[PDB]
């Protein structure tokens, strides 16, 4: 319990310091919080987690055709995929394949 | 033998509106080595004193930071791999500047911050009371 | 080019739940009072009920940015466990080394 | 005991850099700033200071080149402060209607194809041309005359040519102020 | 280890022509420079926390050394 | 056995470098860190954006400049600035060197928003430190 | 030509001495000059100072250093001359 | 000179072309490291120092009493009972939200007056007023 | 024929050249341009530190080439231009706190990275003491009812700490114009404070 006057004088103190000046219980006061910052899936951690990896393979994919960058990586995979084909093991036809 | 002449100085203008006062102006810096704490030490103590300012240093304790890991890709939980951060400090305490020596000195001492070393700057200005809190309006 | 298909419906949520993350926050501000009439206060459940569930932040998952690894991701890195250790081993992340005391 | 409280020195940005270069003149022992320091990739000849210096200034183009022709990979801002000048550039008009500030970029943008062309159009259009805007636009075709500044990818003689458009668009144009001649 | 006595001389020069360059950065007199501000001023120009100090940079006696 | 960043001892004929030849024990210890910024510090912000910059350069420099580097990156931040401290070979022209510090330097610069820098360190043949 | 020179590295005129093409025409006749009408010792410090801090020289304007060299009677240095010119 | 310039008339390509090969004059390659970070200063490409953790953000040129005083928005809503009750709260919310712009934070106050116009019918029944 | 590399530079520099002009910025360990015989690594054993050339340990140093003293003093003597004098007659703290009752604190984050942004910037801190203030016993009393824990008593400051506002500028601001609105209020005795 508080006096009058210390109900008072907090309740000048809110005002002045820009807090809620009318009672408001604990399950009101979650509205003042979810204004209060920003909501989770605004925050810059959880939209922009990931790397853009659109960008990064695309990127690294031009510099490739371009001649500017090496991709040994890529190398392996196309020499593998060009030894699968000479044995006849080529990527059917989508759609045209053996079944119908 | 080729030394150049009539050295061109920065115009250094000098302004008609007072200057910032700091009573202090605390400078914590936060890296991994000690060493290069030793030596950016050494720099901006030395460069206070050929600028004429107040300067004292200590050493506010080390943070070790340190966090487990599974050792293993699949199971043996009982095997892990832990891990740590150090952050060291050093705390430059520069006393009674006015707003243009700090401006010049923090620049020159942040610019020449090494690689992995943080900064906080911590400035406490001098002021005087506001004009409307001088008598009641009442 | 994302690591995986997890990943992308993970990518595609984030995207998603950003979007309407104005909108859901002041549909649950109506409802997370008890000032407001009750009447009013269901038919803000329904609205944000029929929001998209991949609106919906909870749904957002923390993978290894690297490999797409849905747990033991460190979130200050956001790797996951074989993908930290494999960069703080080789000397590759700053300050970071074997603890041992 | 009064307050003797100094005033306010101020400076440019790049002052304290020019007071700290100031301190330090030019190093014999090394070469130019320019080139790599290393014993291997320092210039050891004339033809090699110029060679190297076109070979750097060469890759420059190439990733120029680049970051124009596919800006996407080049459009996520990470800076603060935002760098203008970090950024790709666009030279393409990117308005298509026929209107007085579409007429702007394309004389902006340098664009001499694009402007007589649409200046063509626009002109069976029967719209009224400023006198300004056709001004700019004489500018452009004279100054080049009307001769395309090549960019990127896509001498002995005479270059001027009596039959030249440039010619005929005075002839179109209904006033010719002080600029125009 | 092959250290020639015509290596090691070869050595012992460069570490006297580089003591008298560490004296002249450092600002001091290259005729007191003593082994102590050698490392002092080792230590402040290559600043390393290594907890080895066996891995540390370090400018010695070619005779200290090898 | 541990296995992480250890280069097995073989038949005293691998050359191996001063890098290879220390195991993540060793990483405050003989041996420095390849990269340095402020991120991991204590109270300090955005280690994983650095880290994700930090693995592209890594395999960028590896096939921008192939077959020519002798060592591991030195990775460097100060404000603004990254700073790349590459140890080269000396078999490529020097003018393909400089087509290519210039081209690197431009097209990071473009990509990471930031003003970045090359440092090569040519050595006619990789550094050995002790053969394994 | 010290006047020509005093006045190019005044303030921040060294700025308008041009192109490379510019640079090494300068330097390179402001140098033959040097050697032929200098003490040899100044001719020497000035060599150290343009050389290649500042100008790559040209296979001629070694001669006239060589040549400079035998005026002055200083062929103890024709040796270090010949390093420099590979 | 002519007393009164045309400040109106603005320049054209021979004008800027000439200064385009007017500073071509004084172009010379940097000279050492201070003037690569001069070189980059200029351009916007360096941070300057000594650095302001707000170098760049002016925040809209807003002031404190904008962000933190926003009841002058509430003035389309119900004087009493509980739409007051409830808007004060987000607004007292949005009054200490240091991440939002004041045109960000009138946008929340604009839909809540939106959203409680759409439901009149709503708060009718309920017998609270709005307008 | 393959191109040789040249000689390293260490051998044309003099032994009392000055370093300054050498490393004038910040710049990696280069072993063609420092004329130190300084070797670097944990020795194989009956082996040395490793050389200079290729050391990859001592490209990870931050080095301090371009700081030497004798760079540092040239550099402030170039320096001392730009700062300005602290007023004499604020000798003391003492003094310093009669003639300026208020203090404001600020922080400043120096951070590597693209973006200079930190939100841990915009915070302001106003302190100052209740006894510089022109309070009677009647405001004394409010305005430390109305400050709460801002307030300390053993120490008799005020600090009002503001970080709701997106800038430094308008923070600062606000903490001016709380103190001037709480000094003003303590001021004003309305009515209902009689029944305390
Ligand atoms: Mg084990």
């Amino acid at each position: 319990s508080l006096s009058e006057y210390a109900f008072r004088m907090s309740r000048l103190s809110a005002r002045l310091f820009g807090e809620v000046t009318r009672p408001t219980n604990s399950k009101s006061m979650k509205v003042v919080k979810l204004f209060s910052e920003l909501p989770l899936a605004k925050k810059k951690e959880t939209y922009d987690w990931y790397p853009n990896h659109h960008t990064y393979a695309e990127l690294m994919q031009t510099l490739r055709f371009l001649g500017l960058y090496r991709d040994e990586h890529q190398d392996f995979m196309d020499e593998q995929k060009r030894l699968k084909k000479l044995r006849g093991k080529e990527k059917p036809k989508k759609g045209e394949g053996k079944r119908a | 033998v080729d030394v150049p002449k009539d050295l061109t100085k920065p115009v250094v203008t000098i302004s008609d509106e007072p200057d910032i006062l700091y009573k202090r102006l605390s400078v914590l810096v936060k890296g991994h080595d000690k060493a290069v704490l030793d030596s950016y030490e050494y720099f901006a103590v030395l460069a206070a004193k050929e600028l004429g300012i107040s300067i004292k240093v200590h050493e506010p304790p080390r943070k070790i930071e340190r966090f487990t890991l599974l050792q293993s890709v699949h199971i043996y939980k009982k095997h892990r791999v832990q891990y740590e951060m150090r952050t060291l400090y050093r705390c430059l305490e520069l006393e009674h500047l006015t707003g243009s020596t700090a401006d010049v000195y923090l620049e020159y001492i942040q610019r020449n911050l090494p690689e992995g070393v943080a900064m906080e700057v911590t400035k406490t200005q001098l002021e005087q009371l506001p004009e409307h809190i001088k008598e009641p309006i009442w | 080019h994302y690591v995986d298909w997890r990943m992308w419906r993970d990518v595609k949520r984030r995207k998603m739940a950003y979007e309407y993350a104005d909108e859901r926050l002041r549909i649950n501000s109506l409802r997370k009072n008890t000032i407001l009439p009750k009447i009013l206060q269901d038919v803000a459940d329904e609205e944000i009920a029929a929001l998209p569930r991949d609106s919906c932040p909870v749904r957002i998952r923390n993978r290894c940015v690297m490999t797409s690894r849905p747990r033991g991701v460190k979130r200050r890195w956001r790797l996951s466990r074989i993908v930290f250790r494999h960069l703080a081993d080789h000397g590759q992340l700053s300050g970071i080394q074997r603890a041992t005391w | 005991e009064e307050v003797v409280i100094p005033k306010k020195k101020t400076w440019d940005k790049v002052a304290v850099l020019q007071a700290l270069a100031s301190t330090v003149n030019r190093d014999t022992t090394a070469v130019p700033y320019v080139f790599q320091d290393d014993p291997y990739l320092m210039p050891a000849s004339s033809l090699e200071s110029r060679s190297f210096l076109l070979a750097k200034k060469s890759g420059e183009n190439v990733a120029k080149f680049i970051i124009n022709s596919y800006p996407k990979y080049f459009q996520k801002d990470i800076a603060e402060p935002h760098i203008p000048c970090l950024m790709p550039e666009y030279f393409e008009p990117q308005i298509k209607d026929i209107s007085e500030a579409a007429l702007k970029e394309r004389i902006e943008l340098r664009k001499v194809k694009a402007s007589v062309d649409m200046f063509d159009q626009l002109l069976q259009a029967g719209t009224t041309v400023s006198l300004e805007t056709t001004n700019s636009l004489l500018d452009l075709l004279c100054y080049y005359g009307d001769q395309e500044p090549s960019t990127d990818y896509h001498q002995f003689g005479v270059t001027w040519r009596a039959k030249n458009n440039a010619e005929r668009i005075f002839s179109l144009m209904p006033e010719k102020n002080e600029h125009s001649y | 280890e092959t250290y020639t006595e015509d290596f090691i001389k070869k050595q012992i020069e460069e570490f006297n022509i580089g003591k008298r360059h560490l004296a002249n950065m450092m600002g001091e007199d290259p005729e007191t420079f003593t082994q102590e501000d050698i490392d002092r001023a080792i230590a402040y120009l290559f600043p390393s926390g290594l907890f080895e100090k066996r891995a540390r940079p370090v400018m010695k006696h070619p005779e200290q050394i090898f | 056995k541990n296995r992480a960043a250890r280069v097995r001892v073989s038949k005293g004929d691998k050359p191996v470098t001063y890098e290879e030849a220390h195991a993540p024990h060793y990483i405050a210890h003989r041996k420095g860190w390849l990269s340095l910024h402020t991120g991991n510090l204590d109270g300090e912000d955005h280690a994983a954006e650095r880290t994700v910059e930090d693995v592209f350069l890594r395999k960028f420099m590896w096939g921008t400049f192939p077959g020519c580097l002798a060592d591991q990156l030195v990775l460097k931040r100060r404000g603004n600035q990254l700073e790349i401290c590459a140890v080269v070979l000396r078999q490529l022209s020097p003018h393909k060197y400089y087509f290519l510090v210039g081209y690197s330097e431009t097209l990071l610069s473009y990509f990471y928003k930031c003003p970045v820098r090359l440092h090569l360190q040519t050595v006619p043949s990789k550094v050995v430190y002790k053969y394994l | 030509a010290y006047q020509v020179h005093g006045l190019l590295k005044t303030g921040d005129n060294w700025k308008f001495i041009g192109p490379d093409q510019h640079r090494n025409f300068y330097y390179s006749k402001f140098f033959d000059l040097i050697c032929l009408m200098e003490q040899i010792d100044v001719t020497l410090k000035w060599y150290e100072d343009l050389i290649p801090s500042a100008y790559f020289p040209h296979s001629q304007t070694m001669i006239h250093l060589l040549q400079a060299l035998d005026v002055a009677n200083r062929l103890e240095v024709i040796p270090k001359i010949w390093k420099d010119s590979k | 000179t002519k007393e009164a310039p045309e400040t109106d008339t603005s320049p054209s390509l021979w004008d800027v072309e000439f200064a385009k090969q007017l500073a071509t004059v004084n172009e010379q390659p940097l000279q050492n490291g201070f003037e690569e970070l001069i070189q980059w200063t200029k351009e916007g490409k360096l941070w300057e120092f000594p650095i302001n953790n707000e170098a760049g953000f002016d925040d809209d040129g807003s002031e404190f009493h904008e962000h933190i005083f926003l009841e002058k928005h509430l003035e389309s809503f119900p004087k009493q009972g509980p739409i007051r009750h409830f808007m004060e709260l987000v607004t007292c919310g949005l009054s200490k939200n240091p991440y939002l712009s004041v045109k960000q934070k009138v946008e929340h106050i604009e839909w809540f007056r939106n959203y409680f116009n759409e439901k009149k019918d709503i708060l009718k029944e309920s017998n609270i007023q709005f307008n | 024929p393959r191109r040789k590399a040249l000689p390293p530079r260490t051998e044309k520099m003099a032994v009392d050249q000055d370093w300054p002009s050498v490393y004038p910025v910040a710049a990696p360990f280069k072993p063609s341009a420092v004329p130190l015989p300084v070797r670097m690594g944990y020795p194989v054993k009956k082996g040395v530190p490793m050389a200079k050339e290729g050391n990859l340990e001592l490209l990870k140093i931050p080095n301090f080439l371009h700081l030497t003293p004798v760079a540092i003093k040239k550099h402030c003597e170039a320096l001392k231009d730009f700062c300005t004098e602290w007023p004499a007659a604020l000798d003391s703290d003492e003094k310093c706190e009669k003639h300026f009752p208020i203090e404001i604190d600020s922080t400043d984050y120096v951070s590597s990275g693209p973006s200079v942004r930190n939100p841990r910037a915009r915070v302001v801190v106003l302190r100052v003491k209740l006894s510089s203030l022109n309070l009677d016993d009647h405001a004394k009393k409010k305005l430390i009812k109305l400050v709460g824990e801002r307030y300390c008593k053993t120490t008799d400051v005020l600090t009002i700490k503001t970080d709701r506002c997106p800038l430094r500028r308008q923070n600062y601001d606000y903490a001016v114009y709380l103190l001037t609105v709480l000094y003003h209020e303590s001021w004003n005795t309305e009515e209902w404070e009689k029944s305390k």
